[PDB]
């Protein structure tokens, strides 16, 4: 398929890998009773193992000669062949959360700079203010862009201290 | 006061042992000597370069002499596949009889060392066939060494010392070095290949005794002067040619086959002849570019002054840079080390994948040593390139004469440069380490299918563009309908495509997720090492914590415990910290090269593909697995030929650990300890009769950092050298 | 105020002795002598280690380097409120007096002192290292 | 011998003189500051380079600077 | 009559100062013709823990 | 010093005391190789550290796989500590200045001024990580070994 | 009670609660959606 890979659902090594893991679990099972606590736990593990291998094959991943899933990172190859969920979609999932956390913290830091004693508002958090800013961060991409266009996102070069040069 | 050192009265007046250590360590810093002038500085450097050249040719002479005297070159040339080369003989009176027998091998008279430098394959390829060939070369280079040494003496004499302006004639030196040093030398080397090397590869002897009566080509210079240059590319060596013999050989002296000689698995000699002829023409032409006494050519100052973007994006542009470069030796040395350091890496990269010497590929130990050798030397040279760039800013940089040009503007946004290098290093470290740890946890819990394996699609896409059809991209040279494929299909593609699609050679090895992780670790090493070195240079002239750092020099201990503490604040210390990261980076590179090749050389590439995605595989399947033979070199039952590498392996660990002492424990502890030793000696009867002349003191703050770094580096190098050679040689050799 | 003259016969504190005292340097290069007046017998700490009792009246001690003498001076002045002075003594018998150089401790401003190593500029107004290059020796921009 | 320089930003606090453990510095009359006194370094041959004076200077940047130079028995702080 | 008013905010222009390009509050201005009459206080301490420093008339400018 | 004490105890017990009793006699875990091998540094490297670390490095996929992870993680913490021991805060305070500039540029600079650790805290942080990494490395190596064979 | 709630607002206490909450959410998600590798 892509880069010589093959779908895991059609991979011989991938299928053999599942048997090896289940065989290991089964070997430990036969030293217990039918419905003892250890036996129930082992059976639960085997169910998750079978579900995991079905899900990855159902997801249409690609397996190498090693018979293990490999991920596609190029946006063009991902959208071309329906691998957007491996890296491409999670890329924009993380950035939204990462910007959320960073934007909320920046809003709080600006908020307390106006207070009389900003330092005491950092070791001792103003929880009522933090919760207020936590909820308003859901729209950070909109607020972040509007700050950039209005020119209030960055400090002026003349207001930033620098070393002699 | 003491005589030594003669070049510094400050040191000579010091009554302590620091005088001895510092005298050695400042010998070659000519700029800091007493009474030094600019003109005398250049003449000393010119003389020193003659000394370095003489050592290089004497070192080469010693290698030629010992192989001929004690090696088995004449036996090796007969059957290079199944004979281990001999470096030199061993005369160690400490050896026991089992050791003498153990190191006797290769049909030698007595104990000998096996060569790993590849000089056998190199010398055999260039036409050497007998011990007398090596003897004449050894005497010739010993003579050349003497001549350079004499020239070093000659140009120090009253009537032969060049003036200051002579050393600053940039246009004339570039014209000569490009056309003569590069161009003519490459043209001459083409002559050797056409007249000597190629005939010797076809079973015909050509020496000084008969080379004037032997025709390199059946049509002698008629094609050359008539423009019918294609006649020299007809009837090349066939695929059945046996190197060194006339069976299967051809007649062409200039070709573009583009592949590997099927038997020797190395580049064709007729391609290496045409290669050197081609660049020689380019270099000779390129050497007619600059102004001289003949009224034509460019003046480099004019070129720099012109290139200022009209929009003011680069400020003043390159105005004032000619004097900045032409007047500073540290600027010139930084550019020389940066350029040479990169080319040393390029040599390592291209020599392992395009082996130019016959039977070099099959000598696995030689290939491993050659790649590791040059990558570690490249790493040191790169650190030096930045060190002397930092020294330039402190010593030679003049803000007034560089007002508003590119160099000055680099200091203007140094925080932006350092901040972004910091971000890239953090990003690569977090995600590179994180993915490795994730894969390790998955392996520990027995779920190898849950790990994050990212296919190197971008690098696999490049290999497709070069003709590797495994990945099925069918791109450019991988597609038989592209214009790129068609145009080259008659010159070099048939040979190139045949080699790149052979998976038993190192030409564009197949890559997978294991290679993805390691490459991103290499990027982390390059960026972090650059961050440390770049910060050391841009902050060399000063910082908020020390606004006037330039007034103290490149290397000073500290500014004291005030202002919070200033340990390791000089630009010298930034270089010192960067050497650790350079060793770490080159270590990752050489581990990656070695492990990927051991699995290839054993045919079980699957081990690397499976075990390289988590860090337990490296520790288990590479370091632990391949140490079994090394540490058995000597054991309670006996010893074998690997006992020297087993001994050197522990020798490295000891020097490395000793370096920790100079890096962890600092001066104040040791100076107070030495004071009780001074008391003890003076009060001891029968020993206080003897006394010292230099008052004992502890090493300095700066000295111990260098001494600790030297032990750290030496132990680093000797440990891996012993393991690299022992693991590779024992496995196959 | 006139330069005091050292009296080698001055009594010394009651001290058993230690291994932290003078070495062969005192016999070849120099040593230092500190003297002071004591109001009453008291125990003080020797910079070389241990405790000594100062006799009432004049006291004299010999030390291996200047910093040791001025370390004891700080103790006597700050804690016991005395006023010591010490010298530099050479093996040839010459005696050099210092601290207080002019009789008044340096912390207190005194007329008649001449400023030394004073630059009438800021640290940020020094020249660049390139402008003091090839001056015959390693010279900082601050020196010129 | 080390090099010790006093710059014209001195405010005459006397803290450098008190801090010095070898009586290298002293205060002298001056007219360039409110205190009408300035630090002086008349005895730099006894300086050891501890930089306690720089630790004690309030001005920013420092008004007293120590440049470590040639070593000797006195500057190396040896008692042997 | 010389220098900025007491309590006003000024921007520091001494490149070697910890507070270069930063705003501080003027405490007093000496009228005795000393080299550095202006005294400025800052809310953030420097590396030595100090929060006040003396500046010349031309080394300080009014906020903006 | 204590690392050698616990290596001495571990090798001596396995070699000369611990073992399985059978009809012929006592077979020890390491088969009495202490006497002939522990007189060279190479013997300790090969027979003790290299041979007995087989259990810990093969622990993945089993109930002892946790010791394998901590064996690597301990190696990491130990090497991480050398950063604090081999460096000084002068470099790090200047590095933070450039990092602070980026935050100032984005109006996200903290009110509590970032500072590189003090000189003493660098030494305290270094030795604490050095000890934790070194001791935890032996801890994983001992338990994965003795539990597996003992 | 005002001072006690002020103590709970100190940085170490907030971080412990916040990471205890954050860790719990991630642990619970993986309890009901075991082995997530691809968004799907
Ligand atoms: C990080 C850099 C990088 C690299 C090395 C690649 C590499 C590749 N991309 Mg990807 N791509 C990237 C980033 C990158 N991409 C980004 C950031 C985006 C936007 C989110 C895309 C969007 C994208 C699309 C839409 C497509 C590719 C495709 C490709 C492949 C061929 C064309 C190409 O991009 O040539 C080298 C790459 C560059 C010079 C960088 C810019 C690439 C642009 C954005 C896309 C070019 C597409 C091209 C015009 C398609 C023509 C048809 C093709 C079959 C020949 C190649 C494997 C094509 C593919 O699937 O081929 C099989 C394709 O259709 N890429
Ligand atoms: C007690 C231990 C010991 C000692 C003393 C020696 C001694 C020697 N060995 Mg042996 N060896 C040993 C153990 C030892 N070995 C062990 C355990 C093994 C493993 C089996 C070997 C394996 C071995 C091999 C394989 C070889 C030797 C060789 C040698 C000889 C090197 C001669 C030489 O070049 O000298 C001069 C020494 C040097 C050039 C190296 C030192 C370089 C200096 C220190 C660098 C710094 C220079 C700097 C400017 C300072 C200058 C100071 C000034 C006063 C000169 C020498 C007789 C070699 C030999 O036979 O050579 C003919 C050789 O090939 N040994
Ligand atoms: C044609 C005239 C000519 C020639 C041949 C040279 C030659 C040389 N000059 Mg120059 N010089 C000239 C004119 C010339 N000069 C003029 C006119 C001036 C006055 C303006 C100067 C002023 C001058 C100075 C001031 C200095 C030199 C120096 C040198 C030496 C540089 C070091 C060296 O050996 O590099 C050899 C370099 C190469 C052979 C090429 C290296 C780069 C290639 C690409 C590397 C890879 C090649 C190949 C793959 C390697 C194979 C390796 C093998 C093991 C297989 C060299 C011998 C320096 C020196 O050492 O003086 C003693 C020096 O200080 N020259
Ligand atoms: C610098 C290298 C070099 C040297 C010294 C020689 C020398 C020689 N070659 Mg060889 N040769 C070389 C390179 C060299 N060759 C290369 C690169 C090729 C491949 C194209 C060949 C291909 C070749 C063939 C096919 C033949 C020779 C022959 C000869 C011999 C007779 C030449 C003659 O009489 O020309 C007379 C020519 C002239 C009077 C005019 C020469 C004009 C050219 C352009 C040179 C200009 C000067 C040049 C730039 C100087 C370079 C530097 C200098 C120090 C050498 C002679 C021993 C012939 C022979 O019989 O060999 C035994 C012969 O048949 N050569
Ligand atoms: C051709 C390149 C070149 C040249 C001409 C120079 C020249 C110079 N360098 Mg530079 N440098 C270079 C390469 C070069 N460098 C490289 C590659 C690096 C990176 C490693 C550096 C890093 C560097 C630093 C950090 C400094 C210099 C400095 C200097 C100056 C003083 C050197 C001195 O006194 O050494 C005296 C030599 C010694 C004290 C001993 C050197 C040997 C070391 C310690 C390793 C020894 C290992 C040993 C042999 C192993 C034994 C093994 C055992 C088993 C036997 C001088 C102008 C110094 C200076 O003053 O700059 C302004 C300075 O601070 N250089
Ligand atoms: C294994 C040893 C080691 C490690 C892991 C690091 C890591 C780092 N070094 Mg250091 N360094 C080392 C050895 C090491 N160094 C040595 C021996 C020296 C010689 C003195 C130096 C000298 C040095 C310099 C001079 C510089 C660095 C820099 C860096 C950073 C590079 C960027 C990076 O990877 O960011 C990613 C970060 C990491 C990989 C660090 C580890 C992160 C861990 C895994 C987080 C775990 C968190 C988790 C919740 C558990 C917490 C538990 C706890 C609360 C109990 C990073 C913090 C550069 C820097 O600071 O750039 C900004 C830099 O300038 N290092
Ligand atoms: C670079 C770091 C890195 C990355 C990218 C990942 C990524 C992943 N790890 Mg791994 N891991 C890492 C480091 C990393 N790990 C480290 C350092 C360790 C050692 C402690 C582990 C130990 C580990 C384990 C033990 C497991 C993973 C698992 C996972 C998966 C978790 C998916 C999930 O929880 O979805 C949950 C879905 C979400 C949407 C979470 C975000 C929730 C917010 C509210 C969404 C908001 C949207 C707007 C994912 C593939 C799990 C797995 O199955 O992997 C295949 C798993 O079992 N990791
Ligand atoms: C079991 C003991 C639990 C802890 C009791 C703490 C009592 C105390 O100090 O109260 C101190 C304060 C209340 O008591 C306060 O004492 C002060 C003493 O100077 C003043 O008298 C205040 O007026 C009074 O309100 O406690 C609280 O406000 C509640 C604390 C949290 C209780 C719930 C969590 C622990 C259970
Ligand atoms: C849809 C069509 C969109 C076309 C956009 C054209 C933009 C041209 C660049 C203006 C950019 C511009 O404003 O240049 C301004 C500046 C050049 O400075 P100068 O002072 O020399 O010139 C100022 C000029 O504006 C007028 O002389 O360059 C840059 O800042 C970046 C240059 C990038 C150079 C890129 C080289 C080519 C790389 C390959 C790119 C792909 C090929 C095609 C594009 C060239
Ligand atoms: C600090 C300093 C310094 C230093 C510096 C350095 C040390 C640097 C380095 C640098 C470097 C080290 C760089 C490098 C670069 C590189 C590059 C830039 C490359 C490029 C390439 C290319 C472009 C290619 C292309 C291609 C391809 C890819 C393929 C095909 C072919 C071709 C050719 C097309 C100095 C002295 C100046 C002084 C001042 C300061
Ligand atoms: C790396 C290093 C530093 C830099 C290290 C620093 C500044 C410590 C960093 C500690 C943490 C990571 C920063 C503070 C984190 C906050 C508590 C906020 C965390 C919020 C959540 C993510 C938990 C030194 O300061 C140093 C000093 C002396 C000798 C060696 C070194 C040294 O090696
Ligand atoms: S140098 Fe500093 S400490 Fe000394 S008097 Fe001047 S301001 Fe005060």
């Amino acid at each position: 398929d892509i880069a010589g890979l093959t779908p895991c659902s059609e991979s011989k090594a991938y299928a053999k890998l599942e048997k090896k893991e289940l065989k290991t679990l089964e070997k430990r099972l036969k030293q217990y009773e039918a419905d003892s606590a250890p036996a129930v736990a082992l059976k639960a593990t085997m169910e998750r193992t079978k579900a995991r291998f079905a899900n990855y094959a159902k997801a249409g991943l690609l397996c190498g000669n090693d018979g293990l899933p490999h991920l596609i990172a190029d946006p063009g190859l991902a959208l071309k062949y329906g691998h957007a969920g491996e890296v491409f979609i999670p890329t924009f999932g993380f950035l939204y959360v990462a910007g959320y956390i960073g934007y909320v913290g920046r809003q709080y830091l600006i908020a307390v700079k106006g207070e009389a004693k900003p330092t005491d508002k950092e070791i001792i958090i103003d929880v009522p203010l933090a919760t207020k800013l936590a909820w308003q961060g859901a729209g950070w991409p909109l607020a972040a862009v509007q700050e950039l266009q209005r020119g209030t996102l960055l400090e002026k070069e003349e207001n930033i201290t620098v070393s002699p040069r | 006061t003491k005589l030594f050192p003669k070049f510094s009265q400050g040191l000579a007046q010091d009554p302590t042992t620091r005088r001895i250590w510092y005298g050695l360590a400042m010998a070659h810093d000519f700029e800091s000597h007493d009474g030094m002038t600019e003109e005398n500085l250049y003449q000393k450097i010119f003389a020193s370069h003659f000394g370095q050249l003489s050592i290089i040719f004497l070192w080469t002479s010693g290698n030629l002499f010992h192989v001929a005297w004690q090696g088995n070159f004449e036996q090796w040339v007969t059957d290079p596949v199944h004979i281990r080369p001999i470096a030199h003989a061993i005369w160690d009176p400490h050896f026991g009889q089992p050791a003498v027998e153990a190191f006797t091998r290769g049909g030698a008279s007595g104990p000998v060392n096996i060569s790993t430098s590849g000089v056998y394959q190199w010398w055999y390829t260039i036409g050497m066939r007998t011990n007398q060939d090596l003897y004449v070369g050894s005497v010739f280079l010993a003579l050349v060494s003497a001549i350079f040494l004499f020239a070093g003496w000659l140009h120090l004499q009253p009537n032969f010392q060049p003036s200051l302006s002579w050393f600053k004639d940039a246009e004339s030196r570039l014209n000569h070095h490009l056309s003569g040093l590069f161009g003519v030398s490459s043209l001459a080397w083409t002559g050797h290949l056409v007249h000597v090397a190629i005939p010797e590869s076809r079973g015909q002897h050509v020496g000084w005794d008969n080379f004037l009566s032997v025709l390199p080509h059946p049509q002698g210079l008629t094609p050359f002067f008539t423009g019918n240059w294609a006649a020299y590319a007809q009837s090349p060596d066939t695929a059945s040619h046996v190197f060194g013999t006339a069976q299967g050989s051809g007649q062409a002296i200039l070709t573009f086959l583009g592949g590997f000689h099927p038997q020797t698995q190395s580049l064709w000699l007729t391609d290496m002849a045409h290669h050197h002829l081609a660049i020689a023409v380019i270099f000779i032409v390129a050497g007619h570019m600059y102004r001289t006494n003949f009224g034509i050519g460019h003046r480099m100052q004019a070129i720099l002054e012109a290139h200022t973007p009209p929009s003011g994006s680069l400020g003043a542009g390159h105005k004032g840079l000619f004097d900045t470069v032409n007047n500073s030796l540290h600027f010139q040395l930084g550019l020389a080390l940066a350029s040479v350091g990169t080319i040393t890496s390029l040599v390592a990269q291209h020599m392992y994948s395009l082996p130019p010497y016959a039977f070099q590929a099959i000598d696995f130990t030689t290939q491993a040593a050659l790649y590791t050798h040059h990558q570690y030397i490249a790493g040191f040279i790169m650190c030096g390139a930045f060190a002397h760039g930092a020294i330039f800013f402190i010593r030679d940089y003049d803000p007034e004469q560089n007002k508003g040009n590119v160099l000055a503007r680099m200091l203007d946004h140094k925080e932006a440069l350092i901040s972004h290098l910091s971000w890239v290093s953090l990003f690569l470290g977090f995600h590179t380490l994180g993915l490795y740890v994730h894969n390790d946890v998955m392996q520990a819990f027995g779920t190898p299918e849950k790990q994050i394996l990212i296919e190197p699609v971008f690098a696999q896409w490049i290999q497709a563009a070069h003709g590797k059809a495994l990945y099925g991209f069918d791109f450019l040279l991988s597609s038989k309908t592209s214009a790129a494929f068609a145009n080259g299909q008659s010159l070099w593609l048939p040979g190139w495509l045949d080699a790149i699609n052979n998976n038993q050679n190192s030409l564009f090895l197949t890559i997978g997720p294991g290679d993805f992780l390691v490459h991103h670790a290499i990027a982390l090493g390059l960026h972090t090492t650059t961050l440390i070195l770049v910060k050391g240079a841009l902050d060399a002239r000063g910082s908020k914590l020390m606004p006037d750092k330039k007034d103290f020099g490149y290397s000073f201990p500290c500014d004291g415990p005030g202002r919070g503490g200033t340990c390791d604040i000089s630009a010298y210390d930034a270089f010192y910290l960067a050497v650790f990261w350079m060793l770490n980076t080159i270590g990752w590179v050489t581990f990656y090269w070695h492990w990927k090749h051991l699995t290839l050389w054993q045919g079980n590439v699957a081990q690397f593909d499976e075990s390289s995605t988590y860090l337990m595989g490296w520790l288990r399947d590479y370091l632990w697995l391949n140490s079994s033979q090394l540490i058995n070199g000597y054991n309670p039952f006996g010893m074998n030929s690997l006992s020297v590498w087993a001994w050197t392996f522990l020798f490295g660990h000891l020097i490395y650990a000793t370096g920790f002492m100079f890096l962890i424990s600092w001066r104040g502890y040791w100076q107070e300890l030495i004071e009780t030793l001074v008391w003890a000696h003076e009060k001891t009867p029968l020993a206080n009769l003897v006394y010292w002349k230099d008052k004992p003191v502890a090493l300095s703050i700066v000295q111990a950092r260098l001494v600790g770094l030297a032990h750290f580096s030496v132990g680093y190098i000797f440990t891996y050298a012993a393991f690299l050679i022992a693991s590779t040689s024992g496995r196959f050799g | 105020w006139t330069v005091p003259t050292l009296n080698p016969d001055t009594p010394s504190p009651i001290f058993g002795g230690s291994t932290g005292g003078l070495l062969r340097k005192a016999q070849t290069e120099e040593f230092y002598v500190i003297t002071w007046e004591a109001k009453k017998e008291q125990i003080f700490e020797m910079p070389t280690g241990g405790a000594a009792i100062m006799r009432q009246g004049p006291n004299l001690l010999k030390f291996g380097k200047k910093e040791q003498c001025l370390a004891l001076t700080t103790q006597l002045r700050n804690k016991f409120k005395l006023t010591p002075c010490f010298y530099r003594v050479f093996p040839d018998g010459k005696v050099q007096y210092l601290h207080p150089a002019d009789g008044v401790y340096p912390e207190k401003v005194n007329a008649g002192r001449v400023g030394a190593n004073q630059n009438m500029r800021r640290i940020g107004q020094n020249v660049n290292p390139i402008k003091v290059k090839f001056s015959g020796r390693m010279m900082s921009p601050a020196e010129i | 011998a080390h090099i010790v320089k006093i710059y014209d930003t001195c405010i005459g606090c006397t803290q450098c003189v008190r801090a010095c453990p070898l009586d290298v510095l002293e205060m002298v009359p001056w007219d360039g500051c409110k205190a009408s006194q300035m630090a002086s370094a008349p005895r730099t041959e006894d300086c050891v380079g501890c930089k306690r004076c720089e630790t004690a200077c309030p001005t920013d940047f420092l008004s007293v600077r120590v440049y470590l130079g040639s070593e000797s028995t006195r500057s190396m702080g040896l008692s042997y | 009559e010389v220098g900025p008013k007491r309590g006003s905010l000024v921007k520091i222009l001494r490149p070697e100062s910890y507070w270069f390009n930063q705003v501080g509050k003027v405490v007093s201005v000496d009228q005795s013709g000393v080299r550095y009459p202006v005294v400025v206080r800052f809310e953030n301490q420097n590396y030595a823990g100090v929060t006040t420093n003396n500046y010349a008339l031309d080394e300080v400018v009014a906020a903006k | 010093s204590l690392s050698i004490v616990i290596f001495h105890f571990s090798w001596k017990m396995q070699s000369d005391v611990w073992g399985t009793v059978t009809a012929s006699g006592v077979s020890h875990i390491t088969g009495g190789n202490f006497a002939q091998s522990a007189n060279t540094i190479n013997g300790w490297l090969r027979d003790f550290l290299w041979a007995q670390s087989s259990q810990v490095i093969q622990s993945y996929g089993s109930a002892l796989s946790a010791y394998g992870l901590i064996f690597l993680g301990a190696h990491f913490v130990w090497a991480f500590s050398l950063m604090f021991l081999f460096s000084g805060r002068g470099y790090w305070q200047e590095l933070i200045e450039s990092i602070v500039w980026a935050h100032n540029k984005l109006k996200v600079a903290p009110a509590i001024q970032p500072r590189a650790l003090s000189i003493t805290q660098g030494r305290a942080v270094g030795v604490a990580h050095y000890l934790l990494g070194g001791i935890a490395t032996t801890w994983s190596f001992f338990l994965a070994r003795i539990i597996s064979v003992g | 009670m005002k001072d006690f709630t002020t103590y709970l607002s100190t940085a170490p206490v907030i971080a412990t609660i916040w990471f205890t909450f954050t860790a719990g959410l991630l642990i619970e998600i993986n309890r009901y959606f075991p082995d997530p590798l691809v968004f799907s």
